[PDB]
């Protein structure tokens, strides 16, 4: 039978035969009883234990879950089967949540599979995910929740269209993301600067003008990418970036010297020399810039 | 690079003159 | 002869039409290979330097190609001063391409005439020139001379620092200018000053290209100057965890792999713990694959012994051993195999069977698709099988049993590789002959109609493992083997190799 | 020598960046993707900038499929407001392509810089038309006379075709002859001096520059 | 100076990991030897102490390589010299201990007792292998009594340094020196070989200032031909 | 010669 084997092995040759069978039927799938075994295990586990029985024998169980996930990845068309596997993963997470069991390969594997499955699906709308992420980052907790919602946001953006932008929201969201130092920050920036444009350079410039240790290079690369003449868009922001009273200032200065049109530099030097009240621009940066422009 | 059987006689794909000549003279 | 050939080449040189001159000049290195006689080499290079001095820039370019190809024969130059003196004269030409070819010439000759101070001065003056080709040639020559001269390296490090920190220097020139610093491994204070400069570079120029170039050349410099290796390792780990860019993380992985390949013993427990934390934390499977490759490289060496029961490395390797991706699983189970075969603590006894069933899963995963990546992962797993059966011989019965149960269903290439693995295991312990011999024999029957390409090699490997399994005489079995050969092989080379293994 | 000396190694920094920056499936930046990015009527200089800035990492061989899209679109780069970064990068890519497919590149770059008076503006110059008369290179658009990267492209092509004409007339003279030497030398000298004179007249400030 | 710190940390790295598998121990040994040679190449000030410690580490590496050879598993009649590495290892470590003692300047008594101890280990290994190659009892008695006299001369010379050689090979020899002369020579070979295998690896305290002596012939200079012409028998 | 400035250091063979 099927349920008998799981109530036998978890609390050995039968496991080898079962795993070989799953491998052969997956070979049949890729060339062109997994549903039955998944239904049998779901019925066994919903019914009254077994999860802690196989917790000490994760070496026999974890490859089976990998095989089932490979089946799901091979063919996503068979919904219901995939959904039942997702429910089984949630049930495994919920039942195993007793903290006394300590860490394990099975626990982390189920967590990885659940995170992947949540990543696979798409969210309904960009705005709802953005508001959820802003709230989650504002609460300064639940890093896995923050990871899940940025995954949903990236999924909807890479499978979406021109939605509302709400610049102050995006500035605060990205400030929170760099503060918590997300791993999906570059992916998110790529996702929502590829489209959904209505002033990305203003967002990047405002973020940089605001401390920003590791992610400053990413933003610097970004406004080098989308602001070629550097001070072309919103000139006052870039003027106070390049000349004011920072770390990446020499890099941006080099870009502005060797990358901008001659009218741009002419207007810049007229600005630097036409301020009759300011003392706002740095003397050092302005003088080095003038010397660089001459030479 | 990586090898399963460290001491394997079939590893050498391009062989010495004796085995090359014997191979060509028998691979038919 | 030697003289005859040299005379012919000189005749081609004087020809005055550019085609024959270029033909002769590029014909020179073949002459050097023909007759490596130092009198001929010296006279020939003197003629080459003379045509270099007076002759258009394309001829000089051909001469530069010759000097780059004939770098070894430069050691056999006696009249070095005259040769360089007439090469060096064209640095005063107002033509920047001629100056560029001259700077590249001096760069090619940095091995034989370092510490020629006028040449150093020409590199230094040409560095801040206006023509772009002259500046690049000066950069290349500076790289060569810094690799050769300590005096030049210490003299030029300050110029390079003020050139990067200079603002008229564009970004691409800065990028070409940074990796001169990998040649500052002549001195301890020199290396320390260069390290300080590189730190200033990454903080003040945080672009992806420039941080990549700077932190990669800093890695090479710390690799050569061994004193800075631990702080380089901790800088790379810090950048791997902190810097969000995938290109920066990929570089951190690749050059940490370089460091772990050359000085694994200098890796500390803190570094391995930090790398394991990074691997557990990352969501990107390519990054996880890369730093797990680094972990497997470390675990192959003594660094695991320095690392030491349960820890983040063990949790990592158990977690990643059953990964969906095949490469992460292969590397994680290699890490498990190395830890298992290294130590003999009492907690490891639970770890070995985890490793064994991980290898089992890798066999079930990688034995069907026949992709080249599948072949790579299968080779990794099978080499691990061989390793932990040789190193932990009490665990070989289960290894061979899963190999037998899987040999029926695997594809032909996987069958070849598993037969090689099984042959190694059987050669290393003799107590399993008749049984497994019968199973491989009943497998041998169905080999006559497998495929057309891998059938021969599969037959060779299967007969080989049959012979290793056997330790006695067989008559009806030999009849079956011979009948199979006559029926399906009809080649002989397979029969000859099988007979070789039988002998 | 300039088309050859650029092949020379400075450090190998570009080898390192090609190794590191090219793996994350960035080859999806197809030539037709670049063409779509160019032909978009809001221009979207960010997109084309991104595409070509990825293209610099490609070796000269694999840049060849991108040759037509970035030559034929280069007349669009003459328009005002095109950032210097794109012009310099297109110059670098053209200089790279000049090392592998120079004759085809020059022929199809001359056609890309015609003034666009007509509907096609005679997009039919070939190697032979430019070899008999290299001054067609200076018959290009008015606007490249103040577009220094495109001016550099034009000067490279002009120098190349001056030398090509020098060789071509010798080849044709040998073929026809089966005096003329003086006529050939005078033609080459007058052609070169006319090229120099046209270049000097480009250097002059036009009355618009007087303002 | 981080160069000095790297030197000291490399030495304590190899000292602290003496418990490794002989394969891993050999890997650590040659890694440290390569590191110390490169360090001597880098900085000229520490070239002397780098060369000193590198030579001592090479001695230990050769001893470890010799002791783990497949020459002790087989019996005496099956001994072969063509595959022998232990005699070459013994000669090499013997010469290296001489070089270490005399070439380098700035040697105090602690360095000398460490070098003499390693020399004694070398002599013991040579005695073991020469017992392996021979069967007559006169050579065994001869070199065994000479070696025990050498041990006595050592322990007499270094009475003050004995309380610092803790867990050392000589400390194990001193536990059995009055009684070893009673036992049969084959058992003496067995006991000294066994207790040589598990003997500790001795820390080598560095001097404050030390250099390797060096000589540079300049006047002959080996330039080229045009040999020295002189008449036969007479002097040039 | 066109390739050398008049004030350049002269080359003595």
């Amino acid at each position: 039978d099927l349920a008998g084997m799981f109530l036998q092995i978890f609390p050995r040759p039968v496991a080898l035969a079962l795993q070989q069978a799953l491998g052969q039927e997956l070979a049949r799938v890729v060339q062109g009883i997994t549903v039955r075994v998944l239904q049998a295990l779901a019925t066994l586990l919903s019914s009254p234990a077994l999860v802690m029985s196989m917790h000490r024998s994760h070496f026999l169980a974890c490859p089976l879950l990998r095989q089932l996930c490979q089946y799901q990845r091979c063919v996503p068309q068979d919904t219901g089967f995939s959904s039942l596997f997702l429910k089984v993963l949630l049930q495994m997470l919920q039942w195993l949540d007793s903290p006394g069991v300590e860490g394990g390969p099975l626990r982390a594997q189920l967590r990885m599979l659940a995170s992947q499955a949540s990543a696979g699906r798409r969210l309904s709308d960009v705005r709802g995910g953005l508001l959820r992420l802003a709230e989650a980052l504002a609460f300064r907790q639940d890093l896995e929740v923050v990871s899940s919602t940025v995954r949903a946001v990236i999924a909807t953006l890479r499978s979406g269209e021109q939605c509302s932008v709400e610049p102050d929201l995006i500035s605060k969201v990205l400030q929170g993301l760099i503060e918590v130092r997300s791993p999906h920050l570059e992916e998110l920036l790529t996702a929502f600067f590829s489209a959904t444009a209505d002033k990305p350079v203003v967002v990047v410039s405002s973020l940089l003008l605001q401390r920003l240790g590791p992610s400053s290079g990413l933003l610097v690369d970004w406004l080098e990418m989308l602001d070629p003449e550097v001070v072309s868009s919103c000139p006052d922001l870039q003027l106070r970036l390049l000349f004011s009273r920072p770390s990446f200032r020499p890099y941006l200065l080099t870009l502005f010297t060797h990358q901008s049109s001659w009218p741009t530099l002419h207007q810049c030097i007229r600005v630097l020399l036409g301020k009759s009240r300011e003392q706002r621009f740095d003397p050092s940066a302005s003088l080095d810039f003038l010397w660089a422009c001459i030479h | 690079d990586v090898s399963v059987w460290e001491e394997n006689w079939e590893d050498d794909i391009v062989q010495d003159d004796f085995n090359q000549q014997l191979r060509l003279e028998m691979f038919r | 002869d030697a003289n005859s050939a040299l005379m012919e080449l000189d005749k081609g040189l004087r020809s005055g039409k550019l085609g024959e001159q270029c033909e002769a000049v590029v014909r020179f290195p073949r002459l050097f290979q023909k007759y490596p006689f130092p009198i001929l080499i010296n006279s020939a290079f003197l003629k080459l330097a003379d045509v270099f001095r007076v002759g258009n820039n394309f001829l000089r370019l051909c001469v530069l190609k010759v000097t780059q190809q004939s770098e070894k024969h430069l050691e056999k130059i006696l009249n070095v001063d005259e040769f360089v003196k007439r090469i060096f004269s064209v640095i005063h030409s107002n033509d920047p391409v001629a100056r560029a070819i001259t700077l590249r010439m001096l760069g090619s000759l940095a091995s034989i005439i370092p510490e020629r101070k006028n040449a150093h001065h020409s590199i230094r003056q040409s560095l801040d020139s206006h023509d772009n080709v002259e500046v690049e040639a000066a950069v290349f020559a500076a790289a060569n001379f810094s690799a050769q001269s300590k005096d030049f390296a210490v003299g030029i490090c300050n110029k390079i620092s003020e050139m990067i920190q200079g603002l008229a220097t564009p970004v691409d020139l800065k990028l070409k200018l940074i990796p001169i610093l990998q040649h500052m491994h002549h001195d301890a204070i020199l290396a320390s000053s260069a390290r300080q400069l590189l730190q200033q570079l990454v903080t003040s120029y945080p672009s992806t290209k420039m941080v990549i170039v700077s932190l990669h050349t800093f890695t090479l410099l710390a690799a050569s100057s061994l004193v800075d290796t631990p702080k380089q390792i901790q800088l790379l780990l810090q950048y791997l965890k902190n810097d969000p860019r995938k290109a920066v993380k990929r570089l951190a992985i690749q050059d940490l792999k370089l460091l772990a390949n050359k000085t694994p013993h200098t890796w500390s427990r803190e570094n391995i713990q930090a790398l394991c934390e990074c691997a557990l934390q990352t969501p990107y499977d390519s990054l996880k694959l890369g730093m797990l490759s680094v972990l497997s490289t470390l675990s192959g060496t003594i660094a695991i012994k320095h690392y030491f029961r349960s820890s983040d490395l063990v949790k990592l390797a158990q977690e990643c051993c059953y990964h969906n991706n095949r490469g992460i699983a292969a590397h994680g189970v290699r890490v498990l195999t190395n830890i298992t075969v290294s130590c003999q603590e009492k907690d490891l006894l639970a770890l070995e069977q985890d490793a064994v069933f991980g290898l089992e899963s890798l066999l079930v995963l990688c034995s069907q698709d026949d992709s080249p990546g599948a072949q790579a992962t299968l080779k990794i797993a099978l080499n691990c099988m061989v390793k932990l059966a040789k190193g932990r011989p009490h665990l070989s019965q289960s290894v061979v049993e899963t190999l037998l149960t899987q040999l029926h269903s695997a594809q032909d290439a996987a069958r070849i590789l598993m037969c090689h693995c099984l042959a190694a295991i059987a050669m290393q312990l003799p107590v399993l002959g008749d049984g497994m011999l019968g199973d491989l024999m009943e497998l041998y029957k169905v080999i006559g109609r497998s495929a057309t390409d891998k059938q021969q090699e599969l037959l060779v490997s299967l007969a080989t493992v049959i012979f290793v399994a056997s330790q006695k005489a067989l008559s009806v079995e030999s009849k079956a083997v011979i009948k199979q050969q006559l029926e399906s092989v009809s080649n002989g080379w397979t029969v000859y190799r099988i007979a070789r293994q039988a002998s | 020598v300039d088309d050859w000396i650029c092949e020379e190694e400075i450090t190998g920094t570009d080898a390192l960046l090609r190794r590191m920056l090219l793996t994350n499936n960035a080859k999806n930046h197809s030539p037709k993707q670049l063409q779509e990015a160019f032909s978009a009527v809001p221009v979207n200089n960010t997109q084309v900038m991104q595409i070509i800035e990825h293209l610099t990492l490609l070796s000269a061989s694999e840049l060849i499929p991108y040759a037509e899209v970035l030559t034929s679109n280069m007349s669009q780069l003459l328009n005002s407001g095109v950032p210097r970064r794109i012009l310099q990068t297109v110059n670098k890519l053209w200089m790279v392509l000049n090392t592998v497919m120079p004759r085809r590149l020059w022929v199809m770059t001359v056609n890309a810089l015609q003034p666009s008076i007509k509907f096609v503006r005679q997009q039919k110059y070939t190697q032979n038309d430019l070899m008999i008369d290299p001054l067609i290179v200076l018959r290009c658009d008015q606007r490249v006379h103040r577009c220094p990267p495109l001016m550099d492209i034009t000067l490279h092509m002009l120098n190349g075709y001056l030398l090509a004409s020098k060789a071509y007339l010798s080849a044709h003279l040998k073929e026809t002859e089966q005096t003329r030497e003086e006529l050939k030398n005078a033609l080459l000298a007058a052609q070169d001096s006319a090229a120099v004179q046209i270049l000097l007249e480009i250097c002059l400030p036009t009355e618009e520059e007087k303002a | 100076d981080p160069s000095q710190q790297f030197l000291q940390q490399s030495l304590e790295r190899v000292y602290s990991l003496q418990h490794l598998d002989p394969q891993g121990a050999q890997e650590l040994l040659e890694f440290t030897i390569r590191d110390l040679q490169r360090l001597g190449e880098l900085q000229s000030e520490l070239a002397g102490v780098a060369d000193f410690s590198a030579t001592y580490l090479r001695c230990q590496l050769l001893l470890i390589k010799a002791l783990q050879e497949k020459l002790w598993n087989v019996a005496a009649p099956l001994y072969l010299k063509q595959s022998d590495l232990a005699s070459a290892a013994a000669k090499q470590i013997m010469e290296e201990t001489y070089k270490m003692e005399f070439m380098y300047s700035g040697v105090e008594n602690k360095q000398v007792v460490i070098i003499h101890h390693m020399r004694l280990q070398a002599k013991a290994l040579q005695l073991i292998v020469t017992a392996r190659t021979t069967r007559g009892l006169d050579p065994l008695f001869g070199m065994c009594e000479k070696f025990l006299q050498e041990v006595d001369f050592f322990q007499r010379y270094f009475i003050a340094d004995l309380p610092h050689l803790q867990d050392s090979f000589v400390d194990k020899l001193l536990d059995l020196m009055p009684r070893l002369m009673t036992s049969k020579p084959a058992e003496v070979v067995k006991i000294l070989q066994t207790m040589l295998r598990q003997s500790a690896f001795l820390h080598l305290p560095l001097p404050e200032q030390i250099h390797k002596a060096s000589a540079t012939i300049i006047e002959p200079a080996g330039e080229s031909d045009n040999p020295l012409r002189f008449t036969s028998g007479l002097v040039v | 010669s066109p390739s050398y400035s008049p004030t350049s250091p002269s080359y003595s063979p």
